[PDB]
Order: C-alpha cells, then structure tokens, then sequence
C-alpha cells in the first residue's frame, strides 16, 4: 500500500469507529488487566459497505491493513478515554486486536475445503471441525538489540514462516545513519520487556457430513496468538478466519526439509425453493404420505408402517428445556424385529446413504469401541475418537444384527438413547460428551 | 561494608547505586522486627518467611517500602534479592556484635538467606495467567498433582578474573555452564575466567519440580473447560513440603520453562512454554442452617435428579459422600481402621448405574470417574515412572473423595489393588527395585452386570454376581437392583463436623445384632457404625441417636433382604 | 572393585564429589552427586531394663499379648503364638555344617471375618523389618525371585520371601495361591534359600525369614 492507500483505510476506519463501535473500546478500557489482549470484533461486510478502496486494500494487503485497523483502535480507545469525565475510573489498553468476522459471503472468500497454494498470502474463512488441540504456551517473540557506535535501542521481529527464528541484522536503524555493523543483543541479559505473544496450534478438518466435502477429508495447522487461545476444544465446530501463509524448514546436512500450509487465524467463531413450495402447498396431507413413504424406499413391497415411522425418524426431531433446565431430546428411534432377508437392512442402508449426515453399522462387527468413544493414546499424550453414536450427533445412527451386540455395548448405548450424552472414562481421558442422535435399529 | 553482596546481586557494589536504598529500607524493616523471628531456624534452613501484610502495615516500620506492592509484583526478582541482602546484613551485624562480646571477655560467616515472602494479595487464578505474567510475582492455590525427585541443581558458578583477580558468582540461566564475556568491575575487561566449583559463591541447592491444577468446579466450570495445569520449582527449604493430591498456596514469580519436552504424538509438544519459580509454598495438610433444619430424603433425591427409583441407593450414596469419623488418636497412633463406605450395585443393564456413579463423582468435591473396560494397573494404582516419580492414579486421585468404577465385571488383575485400598486406604508400589506404599483414603462405588443376565431367579447374590467373596466381603452397602448447594452441604460437613457414637444408637444395634445371631461377617457391624456417624455428620450432629441407627438399620435391612434370597 | 554384589548391606565410607557433563549443540547438561569410595565393609533402656525385671513369667506374658493386637476378644493362643513368631529365633549349625533356622511358622486357619487378618497386618505395621501379603493377589513372582532384564543386562528382584530376610513375611488368603507360589513357600520354609533360575539369572538366594500364614 502506497500513501494514498493507507491515508484513505485510515481515515475511513477512525471515521468508523469515532461515529459507531463505542460501547466495546469502552468495556474494554473498563476491563482491570491493562496488559490484556483485548479483541474488538467487526463486520467486514458493514466496513467494505461504508468505502469501496478499503475492501480492495485489505483484500490486497491483510497484514498491513490489520496493523493499521490495531493502531487505529489504539487512537480510538484513547480518544474514548479523553471523553471521559473521570478519566482515571479506566484504564487505557495498548493491546487491541481488530478481529475481522461476516465476511461477503462468495465462495472465493468462505472456504469448506482447506485452502491450497493459489491461496497464499489471502485473508478468508474456513469452516471444520476440530479434531486435535495443544496445550497454551509462552515464549518470546522480539527481540532487543543495542548499537556499539549509537547506543540506539532497536528490535528485531521474528519470522512466523520460518517458525519464530531470528536472524542477526547488520544494519543500525537509527535516526542518524549509522555504519555500525557490530550489535548487541539485550534479551537474556536482562527482563526489562514482557515481549511475549501466545500461541496455540489447533488441528481442522473437513466435514464430510458436508455437500461439497468429499469421501477423504483433509486436515490443516491453524495458529492461534494472543487472546484467541483457549478459545476452543476437541470436536467443536468452528470457521476460523485468517491469513492462509506458508511455513518452512529448510535442508540442512543430515535433515531434510518441511514446507506447510499453515492457517493464522485472527477471529474464531464458535458453531428448486419453488418446488418445495409447491411440494408443500400440495401436501397441506395423506397423499403426501403416500409419496413420501413411496419415495423413501421404493426397493420394497408393502410394509407402509415401516416406511412412515422410518419418515419420523428422519423427520424428528426438536429438544426442549423442562422446568428443571433438563434437555429433552428430539431425535427418534425405531426398532425392526425382522425375520432375516425381509429387506428391513435393504432400508438402512439406502436410507443412510440418502441422508446427508449418517451413520451406520451392522451390530457386532462394531463393538462398544466404534460405537461411542476410545481414548486414542500415544506417548503421555490422548484425544477422544468418536464413535458410530457420537458421529451421528444431530444425524441418525442405524444399527443392524442390534442384538447380535454384547450386554456392555447396549449399555453404551442404553446412555445415548437415554441422556443424548457418552460418559468418558479411558485412561487419562474423562469427560461428557453430547450425542444428540436418532438410533434406527434392526 | 556489605558482606555477601555477591551472594545475591551479580553486580560490583557501589555506594550511589539505587540499591542500597531499598536494601537498606528492607533493613530497617527487619532491625525493627528482630524479635518476631527466631535466627536460629533463619541461619539453618538459609530462608525466612515475611507475611506480606507486614510489608504493607503502614506505619514507621514500613515507612521507607511504601510501595513494597507494585515493586514486588513487577520487579521481583529484584525486591526479593535486596530483601535477602537487607536480612543478611542484620543478621551478620548482630552476630559481629555477639562475636565482639564474646572476644571481649570476628568472622561470622552467614549463609545465603532467602527471602520468601507469603501470605501475597490479590490472588491470581491460573485460567487467567497469559504470558504478559513474565517477569511478574504472583500467587496460585491449587491441587498437586505430580511432584518428581530431588536433585542438585547448581545455580550460580563462582569465575575468577585473571587479570584484576576479583571473583564473580556468575548465574546460570537453566543450570547451562556458561562463561562470562566481561569482569564485573568497570575498569579491566579481561573475557578470561578460571572456573571455581569449590567455592561457596558456586551455589548448588536441591531443587524439585511439582505440577498444580486449577481448583475448577466440577459442574458450573465444566462447559467446555478444560482444568489447565502448571510447573513450578521448589528449591532449598521448599522441597519435599508437598505431596500428591494436597491443595496448596504458592507464591513466585513466571519464568520461561526451556527444555523443552515432547515428543510426540500428536501432539502436545509446545516449544512455547511457560512454568512458574516457586518464592514460597503452605500447604494446609446460612443456606446450609435452612437444610439443616426431611433433610435425608431431599439431599438424598437431589444426587441424581435424572435416576428414577434407587432410593436406597441414593441413600448409601449419601452415606458415603459425607462420610463417618476418620478416628485417627494422633497422639496414641492408634489408626482410624476406616471412615469411609464403600457401595456395591449389582444390577441388570437399563438401570442406570452407571449414572448413579457419574452422579457420585460429580456431587463430590473430589470425584474420580472410571469405565471398567480400557482399563490399566497404572490406571488405578500409582505409576512409575524412572529416568524415578510415583504417578497418583484413580485409587490415589480419589483419596478424600469417591472414585466410580462402572463394570468392574470386565477388569483383569488391574482391579484387585482396588481391594487393597478399600482396606488399608493405602497402594502397594513394588516395581523396578521400588517399594513403596503411597496413601488412598477414598471411598468406592462400583457397579457390576451379574453372570447371566436377567436373575430373578433362585440364585443368591454370591453366585448371580460376577464377582468373588474376596470383594463382597468389603463393601459395606450391596444393592440388589433388577448441585451446587448439597455439593457445599456435604463440604462443610465434612470439615466442620466429627460425629460419634452414642449409647442409644448401640442399644438398638445390640439388638439387632443379638436377634440376627440368634438366628443360627465382622465387618456388616463395621458398616452399621460408619454409616450412623456418616448419618450424623450428614445432619451436623455431633452425636448419632437412635433415630439416625434405627435409619442405617432399615438401610442394612434393604442390602440383606436383596441378599440371603 | 568386585568387593560386593547385588543385595549386599553395605557401608561404604567416600568423598561425595560431582560428576558432570554440559550442555552442547544438541545435547543437555546433566549433573550428579557421586561417592567416590574409599573403603568397603560388608554387613528408654532404664525402663525395658526395669520391664525386664519384673518379667522375670505369666503376668508378662498377659501383659505383652494384650498389647500385642488389643483389638481382638480373647484368643489367647494366637497372641502367644504370634509373640514367639516375632520372637524366634536363632540359627545354629550341626556337624554337617547345615545352617538350623530359628524364625517361626503360624497358621491360622479362622472362618473369614474372625479378625485374623486384623492380627496380622497391624502386627506388619507394628514391626520393623517387615513384610505382608494377601495371598493370590501376589503370586510367586513377587513372593521369591523375579529376572529384570533389558536389552542383553538383568538383575535380581526380590519377593515377599526374600525381603523379609531376617523379618516377618505375612500371607492372607494362604490357601488361594497356586501349587507353585505354595512350592516357591515350601523352599523357603524348609532352607531359608530360593533356588534363582529365570533367563539367564541363576543364583541361590538367602531368605532366612519367618512366615505367618492365615
Ligand atoms: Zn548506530
Ligand atoms: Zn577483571
């Protein structure tokens, strides 16, 4: 960005935040940590609404354009703080981060696959799942060096494509041009500065319970810094938004090199009409029934209470919230004591792979192990691996041969047909896990 | 003038440097509170223990610190090491004083004193620890979870300038030998230093490294929270003050942890990394009024809200949860045998029991949840682990509380040590030329499936149940099957009340008792008493009438008429 | 050097020094306190004294069984039998030269729940240089000899038998081991040794101890 470029986002984002966006700076200087990271979320739709080359320069330049919308907040929470009667009833934050969220929504901008090379270098969002999470971290991040000829005070910044490295400059960035090439470093000499950032790696993945997700699903590295640690766990359903960049190892003697496409994040947010119409409007209700029932299996004679109560269990359902806070569940469950070779797994089948979101199995060849969870385990390190209960969470589960099952698998599935929840106890791993799911059994 | 300078600050002493200031401040403090400290134990361990509300009086003592607050939380290593050298310099002047006295009718060699300073405001808990804390002095409480070995560790090397022959207690930043690039005195720059281990400005002290986790509530902070944990580094007096599974207070400051470990996968090796350095450490070891005046039956109902039925269950639960008379005559040793019931649920599947022991580690203060088929000896009994640690596991990790183990039918050799701990409320360690016995007062509610299934039928519960005598001889309550405010209840019981055992009480157990022998374990007696005391602190009595006997009779009857069918 | 073996009780009189390594590019530091040796050697009164007298035969008996396990009604002649078991004993030699035992042999064979297990698991914490078990729940690897290994290296364990050498080993649940643990039992209950023959670890072991079985 030249002058104009940033004079002009500059200008348009304080106009921005001195008329709208106040109650935040102001809950923010109000906050009693003054050496917070205090985030300040905000529309990106609304801002690139409000000026035309604001949206251009940020598509072209995110980084830049972040640093800018920080410096700019500063300016803002401190003008905020001036209008103040009592100034001295705040505080004033230095640590402010502009969080971009509700991008326009285009498929060049909202990704559901992991973004590849032709993507470097652009800020976008990318909705998974988390399927592993490290723990919360702190390091340094600059570092002060001191001239020999001068004694200026300088800092040095390190590489985040080359996994926070840092490389000893040779030139004084002083006000007055130094020739000086021989520089001190002041960082472990002494604790003067607590220059230093979190950081936290979490691992996304693809939902194939998606559309546009295919058979394989991929998995992608997200950097979290500053205030957006601890701000998810295993299993959540997030869209991350960030800067899709590239780091990288290089050969050495005996190790050979690693590239990676990474994804630092910068805000984490926490998850034919006609026909149907008509479709509608024609059934508002027995032959639509009729239709239905004849539509979801067409592969078998007779059997029309088979084929209308599988129809609720696709259909239902909705929780609730009694008096007592307890969640009452929605999803159905449909039991078929068929002889064998009735058709009745002919049913399950093309009615798990007609539904998106589905899952299944045939009884004793999935036992308690792929049914609900399993503490994956390497090292003095574990996560929780889902099961056939746990994967059709808000989908439908279908298990045939059910009483083919051992008394403890149908114990592990008497809690999720009884609490829309799996108890976690494997190893070191216990917690609660919520299976909200319909189970269509034969 | 200052003897053992070097002995805390790496620079060259001189007079208009801004520490003697403070130094002297932190002097004055401690000439006129002399008295309140016994010297003798000072010079021993090499520490003194100051309470921070002494530093913040107010007054004349205090006159020169008056903003000993915000100096100690943002420079600390800094205000403690000009505290050290204040303490020593009194204690050598008073020695030199004594020394002179005694002459008359004068080396005194004081040690490093290190100034620990507890008791400090405001406390900061650990889910709001960032790294923006480096550098700074703050104050945990939390559980101990891991606590490893004692090994030396040399802090600082003594260097010898081979030009002005002055000598330097270089610190080392991890325990890395480092040399140092220029002598401390501003006139010669030598870069050339001889090492001298044997001298007393090498400093090697005994360190040791404790892991601490968050108090985190087990119901209101557990939507999605995971209890963060943290390293921190006992040194010299503070090691071995601590075991496994105490809830202790620790002051210090936030360093950058370097070693860094891993790996892998995958995976929870972090380069970034953080611990604290330990200053100092204290370890310990109306709304209840309205329940207290159908007490039993509502805090028995409210255990598990969502269990329909079970009401004699819930009611040993109960039982179990607050917990008789832990009767440990501490000046007799004579041992409490034991306090704590223990519950069996012998029960088809589709009843819920495996609920009822969620509901049991959940309304427990210290609950410890376990599926009976991953199952692992280490996951239980305590780990080792050599280069040697001791890893508390689940029967350890529930000591003071209850540990649930749903289908124990399906665990191996990995469940007898449980039998143990039922019993002596200890774990046997005997592993890699290691003996050891680490404690285990919890108490244990399991549940199991009987052998054939549905077993309504002519069969007892010795041969229905999967199970050997060798385990239903030690639970004290068998059933035959076929939040917040009861969680502070049952806390304050069990700190504030002890129950016993009154004369009533025992009639009415002498009676039954006489008319069941008449009839033709020592233990089902054991269980009538520690389920009356548990009656007793479960409604803040002191004392167990025959009302709360009569009660724990009726509750016994239920467990012998699903028994002896 | 080859002054000792492993198991030996020894006092060995040094210098502690320091043994250590730095840090490298690659590598970390490590340090350790060491004894370098110099030399090898292989191993209230006014009141027991007035005890004593007065002891010197039936009243202090009574008075020492009572003390002995006081949370147990009656059984006189376990109380006494367990005093002679903590008491005995002292090995002699005959003319062949064979080593004669002196640590005693109790069993108790009660109906469960008689309090016998009370006796003697507070009778091993009472004692020092002691040692217990629960029968089954320690089978004869930890009852006589176990071979460590890793990688070519081994080393000697020792078992329920062979720790309470020159103690008291105590074992519940008597009759719930295997034949074998009870064979393991026999050896050492009849030679104060326990033949050592696993992998590649032979050796005769010295367990000169007493055994209290219920
Ligand atoms: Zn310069
Ligand atoms: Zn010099």
């Amino acid at each position: 960005m030249n002058s104009d470029q940033v004079t002009l986002v500059g200008q348009v984002f304080e106009s921005y935040v001195s008329e709208y966006h106040k109650n935040d700076i102001l809950l923010i200087l109000k906050e009693r940590d003054e050496d917070a990271h205090y985030p300040v979320v905000v529309n990106a739709m609304t801002l690139f609404e409000t000026n035309m080359e604001i949206g251009e320069y940020f598509n072209m330049f995110p980084s830049e354009v972040l640093t800018i919308f920080d410096s700019a907040l500063r300016r803002s929470a401190l003008t905020i703080l001036q209008s103040l009667s009592q100034p001295e009833a705040v505080s004033m934050k230095q640590n402010l981060h502009a969080r971009i969220s509700g991008l326009p929504v285009c498929p060049e901008l909202v990704r559901e696959h992991i973004p590849k090379t032709k993507d470097v270098g652009h800020f976008l969002s990318v909705t998974g799942t988390v399927i592993r999470t490290s723990l919360v971290k702190v390091l340094e991040f600059e570092r002060d060096y001191m001239c020999n000829k001068c004694k200026h005070v300088f800092v040095i910044k390190a590489d985040f494509e080359q996994y926070y490295t840092f490389c000893r400059p040779s030139s004084c960035p002083s006000l007055e041009s130094c020739d000086s090439s021989k520089f001190t470093c002041l960082s472990g000499l002494s604790s003067s500065p607590t220059r230093c950032r979190d950081y936290q790696e979490i691992k996304i993945q693809e939902q194939v319970q998606r559309l546009s997700v295919g058979s394989i699903p991929r998995s992608m590295k997200v950097i979290l810094e500053d205030d957006l640690v601890d701000s998810c766990k295993s299993g959540d359903d997030l869209t991350i938004y960030g800067i899709v960049m590239q780091r990288w190892k290089p050969f050495q003697q005996d190790v050979r090199c690693e590239v990676e496409i990474v994804l630092k994040a910068n805000y984490i947010q926490v998850n034919v009409q006609k026909e149907f119409e008509d479709f509608w409007e024609y059934y508002k209700p027995f032959a639509g029934r009729n239709v239905i029932l004849a539509s979801l299996c067409p592969q078998v004679f007779g059997m029309y209470l088979v084929k209308l109560a599988v129809a609720m269990v696709l259909a239902g359902g909705i929780q609730r919230t009694d008096a007592t806070g307890t969640r009452v569940r929605g999803e159905s469950h449909l039991l078929l004591v068929g002889d064998p070779g009735t058709g009745k797994s002919q049913f399950l089948k093309y009615a798990a792979k007609i539904t998106p979101r589905s899952v299944l199995t045939t009884g004793i060849g999935s036992t308690s192990a792929g049914l609900t969870v399993t503490a994956v385990k390497d090292s003095g390190e574990w996560n929780l691996e889902a099961g056939a209960l746990v994967l059709a969470d808000a989908g439908l589960c279908c298990i045939d041969e059910f009483n083919s099952l051992k008394e403890h698998d149908r114990t592990s599935i008497h809690e999720a047909m009884e609490q829309q929840t799996i108890s976690v106890a494997k190893a070191g791993l216990v917690c609660k896990l919520n299976t909200r799911t319909t189970i269509l059994a034969a | 003038p200052y003897k053992g300078w070097k002995l805390y600050f790496s620079e060259v002493y001189s007079d208009s440097s801004p520490l003697i200031e403070k130094i002297q401040a932190f002097e004055k403090f401690f000439t006129r509170h002399i008295d309140l400290y016994d010297k003798d134990e000072i010079e021993r361990k090499g520490s003194i223990l100051v309470d921070f509300k002494e530093l913040t009086e107010g007054g004349e003592v205090t006159n020169l610190i008056p903003d000993i607050a915000t100096e100690l939380r943002d420079a600390p290593e800094k205000t403690l090491a000009c505290m050290g050298l204040a303490i020593h310099q009194v204690l050598t002047k008073d020695l030199e004083r004594h020394a002179a006295e005694l002459q008359a009718q004068t080396m005194v060699n004081v040690p490093h004193i290190h100034a620990r300073v507890y008791n400090y405001e405001p406390l900061t808990q650990l889910k709001n620890v960032r790294a923006n804390y480096y550098g700074k002095y703050i104050a945990l409480r939390g559980t101990v979870v891991r606590v490893s070995n004692i090994k030396p560790l040399c802090t600082k090397m003594a260097f010898l300038c081979a030009a002005c022959g002055e000598i330097q207690s270089f610190p080392l930043p991890d325990g890395k030998y480092s040399l140092p690039t220029k002598c401390p005195v501003p006139v010669c720059r030598g870069r050339s230093f001889t090492a001298l281990r044997s001298s007393p400005l090498t400093v090697t002290m005994d360190w040791q490294s404790i892991k601490i986790q968050e108090l985190m509530s087990d119901d209101q902070r557990e939507a999605g929270r995971i209890p963060r944990t943290i390293e921190c580094e006992l040194v010299h007096d503070l090691v071995d003050s601590c075991v496994p599974g105490d809830t202790v207070t620790i002051t210090g400051i936030v360093k950058v942890s370097n070693a860094e470990e891993g790996s892998r996968n995958k995976n929870d090796k972090c380069m970034f990394l953080l611990y604290i350095e330990a200053n100092s450490i204290s370890n310990s070891k109306y709304a209840i009024q309205e329940i207290q005046a159908n007490l039993f039956k509502l805090i028995v109902n409210s255990l598990c809200p969502v269990i329909f039925g079970h009401e004699l269950v819930k009611a040993g639960l109960a039982l179990a949860l607050f917990g008789g008379s832990q009767k440990y005559a501490d000046d007799k040793n004579r041992i409490p045998i034991r306090g704590d019931p223990h519950i069996l649920v012998v029960g088809d599947p589709g009843l819920g029991k495996s609920q009822m022991l969620q509901a049991a580690c959940n309304v427990a203060p210290r609950g410890v949840y376990v599926c009976g088929n991953t199952t692992t000896t280490s996951g239980l009994t305590v780990t080792l682990s050599k280069d040697f640690a001791l890893e508390a596991g689940a029967l350890v990790l529930g000591d003071q509380g209850i540990c649930g183990i749903d289908e124990f039918d399906k665990m191996g050799n990995q469940h007898q040590a449980l039998l143990e701990a039922m019993e002596q409320q200890s774990i046997s360690l005997a592993k890699a030329g290691v003996v050891c016995s680490l404690p285990a007062r919890t108490s244990i509610i399991a549940a199991a499936n009987p052998v054939g299934g549905h077993y309504n039928k002519a069969k007892t519960v010795s041969e229905n149940l999967k199970m050997g005598s060798a385990l239903l001889s030690r639970f004290d309550l068998v059933f035959i099957l076929l939040h917040q405010l009861l969680r502070k209840y049952i806390g304050y019981a069990r700190q504030y009340v002890y129950p016993r055992l009154s004369t009533e009480a025992a009639r009415v157990l002498q009676d039954f008792y006489l008319e069941l022998r008449k009839q033709s374990t020592t233990r089902q007696l054991e269980s009538l008493i520690r389920l009356t005391e548990a009656r007793a602190r479960l409604e803040l009595r002191e004392e167990a009438t025959k009302e709360d006997a009569e009660d724990i009779v009726e509750i016994m009857k239920y467990s012998m008429l699903g028994t002896y069918s």
